[PDB]
């Protein structure tokens, strides 16, 4: 019964004189809710789930503020970057930040992050603690002395303590026909003569929430962790998630083979034969 | 809900 | 300066009964940097009104988008999902096929 709150920020410069890019989204769990695009038409926090709709004005004010707030730390931060790296102000760089918190089975702070990286690695993170930092180079270690100064950790801490656990619950609750819906795995099975010889055999599941799963094959006993295909975990586009595993096998010993299932949302994890 | 403190230039 | 090639998913997302209406979706992911091109392909030519979820990324900082336009499959139609990105040096192909 876990969950979360992530928001996800990307900033990336133009060439020039050009404004960067800004574009910021909300999750909670799996579940995508908020978006703000600066190249879009509106200019504010848009909804993107249907429940966070009931959200009145003021809310949409508020985090229209505080996204364009975050937007502006951003637009300097790519000023400063691109001088702590010394880059020519020609080619375009990226800055993306993460936070959020997590709450349990039961509704109580769990653990919190806040992570921020330039070109696509690590420059500066929050530590488990919420406490202190980790920098990723000795210009992190500039920034991390300018935020200890600051107190940005106990700043970011609270939030992450207090409102952030207090919005995720108003959220939990206010869309829970959605958030706290469990959604086990529809299965099925393909089978597709490929060659004299051997056939492919192809487990399905479908329709599944959260995203969280293991798809794996196994002949007789042991496993077959190697000699499987096996594609990452999908969206459908319809807030559930796709995955499939796949594996070659001899024409008549697709019998000795079976895919295991396991998701939160099935009591028992599943496991499959070929039975046609 | 964004947070609106501790969020500063690097 | 970290590049990475997207991953490429050309899916649809119901099972495909042919003449029924459907999404065809192309999830793209594991790359670096953002900037991308994705176009939905019918029979190597572009589906007309094709629509994206918002720019996100996953803890190893790389990035992720879903493009999916509505499409009803046929026997004959061929679709695909044709993606481009600076790690690439010409765009990259993905025939779609209904069992992946």
């Amino acid at each position: 019964g876990s969950h979360s709150m992530r928001y996800f920020f990307t900033s990336v410069s133009r060439p020039g004189r050009g404004e960067p890019r800004f574009i910021a989204v909300g999750y909670v769990d799996d579940t995508q809710f908020v978006r703000f695009d600066s190249d879009a038409a509106s200019q504010r926090m848009e909804p993107r789930a249907p429940w966070i709709e009931q959200e009145g004005p003021e809310y949409w004010d508020g985090e229209t503020r505080k996204v364009k707030a975050h937007s502006q730390t951003h637009r300097v931060d790519l000023g400063t970057l691109r001088g702590y790296y010394n880059q020519s102000e020609a080619g375009s760089h990226t800055v993306q930040r993460m936070y959020g918190c997590d709450v349990g089975s039961d509704w109580r702070f769990l653990r919190g992050y806040h992570q921020y990286a330039y070109d696509g690695k690590d420059y500066i993170a929050l530590k488990e603690d919420l406490r202190s930092w980790t920098a990723a180079d000795m210009a992190a270690q500039t920034t991390k002395h300018k935020w200890e100064a600051a107190h940005v950790a106990e700043q970011l801490r609270a939030y992450l303590e207090g409102t952030c656990v207090e919005w995720l619950r108003r959220y939990l609750e206010n869309g829970k026909e959605t958030l706290q819906r469990t959604d086990a795995p529809k299965t099925h099975m393909t089978h597709h003569a490929v060659s004299d010889h051997e056939a492919t055999l192809r487990c399905w599941a479908l329709s599944f929430y959260p995203a969280e799963i293991t798809l794996t094959w196994q002949r007789d006993g042991e496993d077959q962790t190697q000699d499987t295909e096996l594609v990452e975990t999908r969206p459908a586009g319809d807030g559930t998630f796709q995955k499939w595993a796949a594996v070659v096998v001899p024409s008549g010993q697709e019998q000795r083979y079976t895919c295991h299932v396991q998701h939160e949302g099935l009591p028992k994890p599943l496991t499959l034969r070929w039975e046609p | 809900f964004l947070t609106g403190i501790g969020i500063i230039t690097v | 300066m970290i590049q990475r090639t997207p991953k490429i998913q050309v899916y649809s997302r119901h099972p495909a009964e042919n003449g029924k209406s459907n999404f065809l979706n192309c999830y793209v992911s594991g790359f670096h940097p953002s900037d991308i091109e994705v176009d939905l392909l019918k029979n190597g030519e572009r589906i007309e009104k094709v629509e994206h979820s918002d720019l996100s990324f996953s803890k190893d900082w790389s990035f992720y988008l879903l493009y999916y336009t509505e499409f009803t499959p046929t026997e004959k139609d061929e679709y695909a999902c044709r993606v481009n990105h600076v790690t690439l040096s010409q765009p990259k192909i993905v025939k779609w096929d209904r069992d992946m």
